[PDB]
């Protein structure tokens, strides 16, 4: 029986949305990636073990001879002394700390690991920092709130067969977010004719046009929407609805307000 | 009789796995019974904090982050919320659409939960590996509809499967797990954990079905983005070839829901009869869903096809209407500043205020909501029994027949068993409303294609936003102030459910569940984890 990549998954200040992305994933189905392709060895989401058991798992998982690679979902509460985000009594920014120092890799799913995310945003009560900003260390960004199942398998399926690939400024491999939305928008002849909706309610969103002053955020974000789709039949602006600039960093307080243009 | 120890002690468990989120569970145990229980919700991310000042319109899009397991259900509450707030009625499509959103929700949701959260609770995988796959085909004919998948030829595939991964060494999610080498609170004979893991991996790609289905109205999932105020944008999902392709996919996600889920559920109660009485409150409270007037909070209530209301001390010949102003929210044991007791919602206060871990007086990132001085139970089983007590057909039905399958009693349902149950009957009827419901509104938008209506933002206004989402009751409540957002508070049903004790030291919903529970192995806690997941947790849900 050949040996698979062991991978440990940590959650921190997350909504768990970004693990739920992670097992629409259809190329392969997640079963036949933790059957065949990896060793998920630890998962608080779907895991058997609880408690102290649990807490063993990733102990031996970290300790294994052969090295594991991390995801990490979720921002890290740093405010008095990490102790607003806890897990078996540690605070979370300790237990991501020691399971990155001995990484093969770091991939961070979901924009609130890569950049902070929503519990960032202003005031920012927990002090929450992206997983990067707060450990001070190179880490492989699949972002979008949460990213698409194919950008995120993409990314470790690459990093296990073929190493790192090559990243944008944000981290980002360029692979899925090398072109903005924008781009590959079935409205953008809509745009470059300014066909816009004024309103939800109007005879031209019925029509199709574009939402651009309805404040979507297409012509600045970078992601790969239009052109794979979420759940293999629809994304956002089809559903008529703007981009909010999910997959950038702190579109939280950049990209809002959201029906509005910047 | 139920395997129990001798044990005498404490016991923490933290992590609690399989739920969504961060929760730490410590019990007092005396002689293999649980004595006393504490509620810890281990994170704090404050959202109602990070909502002040913005835009109205924005909350839908912030406080949908609340939670990715049961997404959508907070972008419906706040929309309803600021719907109400600018007193906007939305037009009958867009009821339409997002009732059958929250629709594909409760199927998508109850599944997983049931498969992937709480199965490995009753379910030995490794004891599949010691079954027959032919006695354990003939055992799955007798027990539920005939299936291609049930075939000894499918069990076999699935049991090889299982095999080459065990001996592998690399044992994954299944390390360290409860059920290795055996253990006494554990009953299934080998064949039921064989047919219980081979639809636990069909129930993976069934997920991704309904995540399919939902986002053909909702834009995608996880966090659907067709929500406006006033109504919703996607013009499209009302359309004849999407609602075809929602329709086919609902029906293929509710073929496994009655070929699979619902039998699974019935064998292993069937096995568990001794969880009919371990694990049950006394107060039931919901809002209601699926209305046929949602035109505003009170219409919500009183038209929900999913009946609202408040059974207090299991009395089912007392439905009671839901009183809105008599909700509060308590922080005495909770982390939060001393002095923020007693809060209605519209007069939320969230001023976070950590102390220690396993601080007997502030314990908990969650408030405790209470109504009327007392702790409620919500979700699946508060809505089978409101809906049950008032005689609504399908609950009447699908209840007894799940009463008469297991020859037991409706006071049986006051339990663990009883919540788990639940949960399935109500995706049962569920999923017997959807073509009639997909029908309504294909007619519907055929007809006339409004799904949004105009409106205009206040100065100053306040709105409450109702629905029972998977988990149960949930209400958004805003105040805006100079067009502005000057307070919105959540109170969700894992903050009724799992909430700490409040401001009278009372004990919440899952404290007061997991007294008398009995521990078989006190190394190997799995009762804790069956009330406790019965109650299907979500403490990002529940903290915010
Ligand atoms: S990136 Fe979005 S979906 Fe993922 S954990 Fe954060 S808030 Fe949830
Ligand atoms: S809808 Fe958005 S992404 Fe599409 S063309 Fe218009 S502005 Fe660009
Ligand atoms: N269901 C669900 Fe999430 C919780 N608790 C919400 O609302
Ligand atoms: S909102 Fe996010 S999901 Fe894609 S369409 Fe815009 S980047
Ligand atoms: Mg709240
Ligand atoms: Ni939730």
């Amino acid at each position: 029986a050949k040996h698979r990549p062991s991978v440990v998954w940590l959650h921190n200040a997350e909504c768990t949305g970004c693990t739920e992305a992670a097992i629409r994933t259809i190329k392969p189905y997640i079963d036949a990636l933790i059957l065949d392709t990896i060793s998920l060895d630890y998962q608080e989401t779907i895991m058997a073990a609880a408690g102290e058991a649990a807490e063993a798992a990733l102990h031996q998982a970290l300790e294994g001879k052969d090295g594991y690679y991390l995801v990490v979902e979720g921002g890290l509460p740093t405010i008095d002394g990490g102790q607003w985000g806890m897990v078996a009594g540690h605070p979370m920014i300790e237990t991501t700390k020691k399971a990155a120092a001995k990484a093969k890799g770091i991939i961070c799913i979901g924009t609130c690991s890569a950049y902070g995310g929503v519990q960032k945003a202003k005031p920012n009560p927990s002090q929450a920092k992206g997983v990067s900003e707060a450990l001070g260390v190179k880490t492989i960004n699949i972002p979008g709130c949460p990213p698409n199942p194919i950008n995120f398998v993409g990314a470790v399926v690459h990093v296990l067969t073929k190493g790192i690939p090559d990243l944008d400024e944000n981290g980002r491999p360029k692979l899925f977010y090398g072109e903005l939305v924008h781009d590959n928008c079935p409205r953008l002849p809509h745009f470059e004719a300014s066909e816009f909706a004024p309103s939800f309610d109007s005879e031209e969103a019925k029509k199709g046009f574009c939402l651009y002053e309805l404040g979507c955020k297409g012509p600045v974000t970078y992601n790969n929407c239009p052109k794979v789709l979420f759940n293999q039949v629809n994304w956002p602006v089809q559903a008529g609805h703007p981009c909010l600039g999910c997959s950038e960093p702190d579109f939280w307080d950049t990209m809002t307000p959201f029906y509005e243009q910047g | 009789p139920t395997p129990q120890s001798t044990f005498t002690g404490p016991i923490v468990v933290d992590p609690i796995t399989r739920i969504e989120g961060h929760l730490r569970i410590m019990v007092e145990v005396e002689n293999g019974k649980v004595k006393d229980a504490w509620s810890s919700s281990q994170l704090f991310r404050g959202l109602e904090i990070i909502l002040k000042g913005r835009d109205p319109r924005d909350a839908q899009h912030f406080t949908q982050r609340a939670c990715g397991v049961c997404t959508y259900v907070h972008a419906l509450a706040s929309s309803r919320c600021v719907d109400d707030a600018v007193k906007v009625s939305i037009p009958a499509n867009a009821r339409m659409m997002r009732n059958l959103v929250m629709a594909s929700q409760y199927l998508h949701d109850h599944l997983v939960h049931f498969y992937h959260l709480h199965a490995l609770d009753w379910v030995d995988v490794t004891a599949a590996l010691k079954a027959d796959p032919n006695k354990a085909a003939k055992l799955a004919a007798s027990i539920a509809p005939a299936r291609p998948g049930n075939s000894a030829k499918a069990l076999k595939a699935v049991q090889d499967k299982l095999k080459a991964f065990v001996e592998s060494g690399q044992l994954g999610i299944f390390t360290n797990a409860y059920f290795l080498g055996g253990h006494k609170a554990y009953y299934l004979p080998p064949e039921v954990d064989l047919i219980a893991t081979a639809h636990y991996l069909e129930a993976l790609h069934m997920q991704v079905k309904a995540a399919s289905a939902m986002a053909i109205l909702g834009g995608k999932n996880p966090h659907t983005q067709f929500t406006v105020v006033g109504g919703c944008s996607n013009y499209q999902g009302l359309t004849k070839d999407p609602l075809a392709n929602y329709l086919a996919l609902s029906k293929e996600v509710c073929q496994f829901v009655n070929e699979c889920y619902i039998p699974d559920l019935l064998a292993v109660a069937g096995f568990y009869k001794d969880w009919g009485g371990i694990g049950g409150t006394s107060n039931y409270l919901a809002f209601g869903e699926f209305a046929t007037d949602d035109s505003s909070p009170e219409k919500h209530l009183a038209t929900s096809q999913f009946p609202s209301g408040v059974i207090t001390g299991r009395d089912l010949g007392k439905v009671d209407n839901v009183d809105l102003g008599a909700i509060y929210e308590d922080v005495k044991y909770s982390w939060y500043a001393p002095g923020g007791d007693g809060k209605h919602p519209y007069d939320g206060v969230t001023d976070p205020k950590y102390t220690k871990l396993d601080d007997k007086d502030h314990y908990s990132w969650m408030k405790a909501p209470r109504y009327k001085g007392k702790a409620m139970e919500v979700g699946p089983l508060a809505r089978t029994f409101i809906a049950y007590a008032k005689g609504q057909p399908d609950f009447k039905k699908v209840v007894d027949m799940v009463l008469g399958k297991l020859s037991v009693p409706a006071t049986a349902l006051h339990s663990t068993l009883g919540r788990t149950a639940a949960r399935g009957i109500e995706t049962a009827i569920v999923c017997a409303n959807m073509e009639k419901w997909i029908k309504e509104m294909a007619d519907s938008g055929a007809k006339d294609n409004t799904l949004c209506a105009k409106w205009e933002m206040p100065e100053e206004s306040k709105g409450v936003g109702l629905a029972d989402a998977p988990r149960g009751a949930l209400s958004h409540w805003i105040r805006i102030k100079g067009k502005k957002i000057d307070n919105f508070q959540l109170v969700v049903p894992s903050t009724w459910n799992l909430g700490p004790r409040g401001a009278q030291g009372d004990k919440s919903p899952v404290e007061e569940a997991l007294i008398g529970t009995p521990i078989a192995d006190p190394k190997r806690p799995v009762e804790i984890l069956r009330t406790v997941h019965a109650f299907d947790p979500c403490i990002a849900c529940g903290v915010h």
